[PDB]
């Protein structure tokens, strides 16, 4: 029918400008979120500097994990909270049967909508409203006050992200997160003067507010990345969807003249 | 067909866990027994012969098929599995009146134990030799630790 | 105490699986013995049927 | 289904109750069921009196089951109590008229016998016309007020029909 | 009416968000068989039992089933409640007190 | 073409319906509770 | 292009040599060389037999070489040998027809020329009630079975044709 087959075009024709419209916006965004990844991963990287060079290793036998992914509010991206979904899901797996008892964290709300279903006995907080503001340290500092202020003295930590490569490749990283316990135990750790436990336990809380600063981060740009290109994706679908409809609406309206025209003439000639 | 009607839920608590398929497969056959009970009267409807004295023009063929089914005995079945199962409730009622007066024995022995506990002594008239018989669980293992102070020191 | 007097209260409640026996097999046989009743009307009168018919 | 019954209804009720001057309904073309249900409406609520002749409204009807002239003239005949009301009189009329896209249906299930090559959509080539000599009568003059109050049906919720 | 007012409302609530459980139960409850017509009285029993609470806290899945055994149950040993709503056209007080005992009884043994 | 998307009635107005009638009623129990 | 034909040989391959009765296949306004070949390989297969009285299918074939009149009757010509096969042999019979909507556009070829007014799409006014007579035939009664498998070509892939 002429009257479905524009209906139809006038909706996918709305559908493509709203997404190109998003595409831009995510590329504004985006430009933003990858301007301000560069002093955001200086300080980041720097404040993993230390268990690098003191090689921490952590525990191969400790009971307590924490698990943070690290997400968004928002969808639209494409693999984004999937893959960090996907990754939570298996690492609970693989440690659970391994006996260790496990805490999730979501920060976002997709992640948390995601997991809700099949691990809610397995969860300690999630984290809502990250996506439409980028994030800042207060941010960071929130999410590792309440990951303090929980009473859940984990062993060792994980925190899952998604690491920025490019515009078009972003990859979901894993980093660890080490205890008082762990660092203090270390036997590298010996060369480091003037230490007792109430400075590394300092340092601890602080590097764990620093560590889910620079997911934050890496997260924001690769989500606006992927969202920009989802929704270049999704214009394209639109217009290709527009030109096939417009075919079909120029055959229908002169199907139509004909069958009138067939009308009327057929009328006529039974005078 | 004076039937027993029966609780549904109480029938559930007393089955245990090696024939919980047993009795959800004795509860769908009575259902579906009851379903299939309804769906079928109860005697069948004796035609007349009207229609088969006057619209049959054989030779007596009906007339002898009428005979023939006037003096039929069909088989009734006969039970030869009630019997058996009432002996098997009369054991199961013996061996469960035996356990109630085991539990009445211990529910006795309960409420001596209830009432020497609500009649202790007050605390402040109470020696120790009181307590350690009131709660036997607060006597120095005087055995196991035989010097003073009688326990761990960590337990002080 | 509460817990042998609950006890002793579903050892009451036990009767029903009996029941519930009794009742499959009374059913089961009055089943049967309707099936074979219309089973033999059935033959009869189709039999008488098929020669109206004819 | 839309509701053009129920609020022409609701209009009867408001307006036709709030007014004292000898309103009209003229049901072209429509069910049955209707017109009897709005004839004992009107019975109910005092508008129509059968003893005690002091009622305010005329009603005309022709209805689906009648052939297409009756269809397409029962809109004139009710155009004219209208118009004897308002012009002999000088009152001021409430006239109703559900459905009046009936009257122009009914032309056209005549016009092909009539001798007439169709136009488009199947209507009559006369569709304007025979709507305009219909439609410039209920009019208001300085003789009279005519309100007039006209359910159109909309075939297929079209609106470019 | 009484039911169907509660539950075409309940429904179109459904379909413009499609609570939704309740209205799943309710689609669940409008299917069908063919050739099998009910009486007035049985579906209102139905509709009752759906609209009152007692099909949410079963899966959209054996819903079907459960009505079967209802309406069996129903026609077994209740046929005074039935023969009640067909005199008297409407539901009392003390028979909507009657049935929802009923259902919650079966409900409860389902 | 204002409202097209929901006048078409598809698998776009009919998701688009629905979270109009999710985030409402969330308003709607939010701004009650508070009445 | 869509896959009738291969569908109608690979039912004649799974159900008609599995068959116990007798079978027909009406060819109508297809090609000749799917003609061709259905007799070579009905031949191959030894489901025809051209040197005794063993043979199991009877072939009647009008194709798309022929005038709209022989297309217009092949189908009536195919129903008469399966009616007899069902009647006065009692057997059940195989009927495939490939292609039934030919008939009906033979009959459009002709419609015209016998003078009559066309109904929509130029198809004869007397196209359902044509169709009627024919399909009508093609059945079971209680005097014999006649499975029927029709291939019906859609016109621009338009259903509602
Ligand atoms: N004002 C209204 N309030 C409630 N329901 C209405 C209203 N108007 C119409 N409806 C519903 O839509 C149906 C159609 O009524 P109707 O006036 O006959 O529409 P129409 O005349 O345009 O075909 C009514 O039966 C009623 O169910
Ligand atoms: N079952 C099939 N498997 C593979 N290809 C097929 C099948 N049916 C049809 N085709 C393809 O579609 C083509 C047309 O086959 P055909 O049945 O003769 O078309 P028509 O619908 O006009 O009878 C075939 O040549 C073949 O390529
Ligand atoms: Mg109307
Ligand atoms: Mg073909």
């Amino acid at each position: 029918t002429l009257k479905d087959i524009t209906r139809r075009l006038k909706s996918i024709k709305n559908i493509q400008k709203i997404t190109k419209s998003m595409k831009m916006v995510a590329a504004a965004k985006y430009a933003r979120a990858e301007r301000e990844l560069k002093p955001a991963r200086i300080y980041g990287l720097g404040s993993l500097a230390l268990y690098e060079k003191a090689d921490i290793k952590g525990p191969e036998d400790k009971k307590k994990h924490l698990l943070i992914g690290v997400s968004s509010d928002r969808g639209l991206c494409g693999a984004i909270h999937s893959s960090i979904a996907k990754q939570m899901k298996s690492e609970v797996a693989t440690l659970t049967a391994a006996g260790k008892e496990v805490m999730l964290v979501g920060i976002g709300d997709k992640i948390r909508g995601i997991l809700y279903r099949t691990h809610s006995d397995q969860f300690l907080v999630a984290f809502k409203e990250v996506g439409r503001k980028p994030p800042t340290f207060g941010d960071a500092s929130v999410i590792a006050l309440e990951l303090l202020n929980s009473g859940y003295e984990f062993d060792e930590g994980s925190i899952i992200f998604n690491k920025f490569r490019s515009v078009i490749s972003y990859k979901t990283e894993e980093k660890p997160i080490f205890s008082l316990n762990t660092v203090a135990s270390a036997d590298s750790m010996s060369i480091y003067d003037d230490i007792d436990a109430d400075v590394l336990q300092n340092y601890q809380e602080y590097n764990l507010a620093n560590i889910i600063y620079y997911s934050l981060k890496e997260s924001t740009t690769s989500e606006q990345s992927a969202r920009m290109t989802a929704m270049d994706n999704a214009s394209k679908n639109a217009s290709e969807m527009i030109d096939k409809l417009t075919l079909t609406f120029n055959r229908t309206r002169q199907a139509v003249i004909t069958k009138e025209l067939i009308e009327i003439i057929s009328g006529a000639a039974a005078l | 067909l004076a039937l027993k009607t029966i609780d549904w839920v109480a029938f559930a608590e007393i089955i245990p866990q090696n024939q919980k398929a047993i009795a959800s497969s004795l509860k769908s056959w009575n259902e579906t027994l009851t379903s299939r009970l309804a769906a079928l009267p109860e005697n069948p409807p004796a035609i007349d012969w009207a229609y088969y004295k006057a619209n049959v023009a054989k030779a007596g063929l009906v007339d002898d098929f009428e005979k023939k089914f006037n003096a039929l005995k069909v088989p009734v079945p006969e039970d030869k599995y009630t019997a058996q199962v009432d002996a098997e409730e009369k054991e199961d009622v013996k061996s469960c009146a035996e356990w109630v007066s085991l539990s009445k024995a211990r529910i006795v022995e309960y409420e001596k134990e209830m009432e020497k506990m609500k009649n202790l002594i007050p605390f402040d008239q109470m020696t120790i030799e009181d307590l350690n018989e009131a709660f036997p669980e607060t006597k120095l293992d005087k055995k196991k630790y035989p010097y003073w102070p009688h326990q761990p020191i960590e337990n002080l | 105490i509460d817990t042998e007097k609950s006890q002793q209260a579903l050892v009451q409640k036990r009767h029903y699986l009996f029941d519930v026996q009794r009742n499959n097999i009374a059913m089961a046989l009055e089943v049967t013995y309707r099936e074979r009743l219309y089973r033999v009307y059935k033959e009869v009168k189709n039999r008488l049927d098929y020669h109206i018919s004819v | 289904g839309v509701g053009k019954t129920v609020l022409i209804m609701e209009l009867i009720n408001n307006v036709a109750k709030a007014h004292g001057g000898y309103s009209v309904f003229a049901g072209v073309g429509e069910r049955t069921r209707e017109g009897n249900d709005l004839y004992h409406e009107m019975i109910e609520s005092g508008v129509i009196n059968l003893k005690d002749a002091t009622s305010k409204v005329a009603l005309v009807y022709g209805q689906m089951n009648e052939p297409p002239g009756a269809r397409a003239r029962v809109a004139l005949t009710g155009l004219t109590v209208a118009e004897y009301f308002r012009d002999q009189e000088g009152q001021d009329v409430l006239l109703f008229i559900d459905n009046i896209f009936r009257f122009t249906q009914a032309g056209s299930e005549v016009s092909a016998l009539l001798g007439r090559i169709p136009s488009a959509v199947g209507y009559q080539p006369t569709l304007a016309t025979d709507m305009g000599t219909m439609q410039e009568r209920i009019t208001t003059t300085k003789k009279g007020s005519i309100t007039s109050v006209q359910a159109i049906y909309v075939p297929a919720d079209d609106l470019t029909d | 009416k009484q039911v169907a007012g509660t539950m075409k409302l309940e429904l179109a609530q459904y379909r413009e968000v499609a609570l939704l459980s309740r209205g799943v139960r309710l689609t669940e409850l409008l299917k069908q068989g063919q050739y099998s017509p009910m009486a007035i009285e049985e579906q209102v029993a139905v509709i009752y039992a759906g609209v009152r609470g007692y099909l949410d806290k079963l899966e959209p899945s054996k819903i079907t089933k459960f009505e079967n055994a209802f309406l069996s149950h129903v026609v077994s040993q209740h046929q005074a409640l039935l023969g009640t709503i067909r005199a008297d056209g409407k539901i009392s007080e003390q028979s909507d007190a009657k049935l929802k005992e009923i259902v919650t009884n079966f409900l409860a043994g389902f | 073409g204002a409202g097209s998307i929901r006048e078409a009635g598809g698998a776009f107005g009919k998701r688009e319906q629905a979270e109009e009638e999710r985030y409402f009623r969330a308003q709607s129990r939010e701004q009650l509770a508070a009445l």
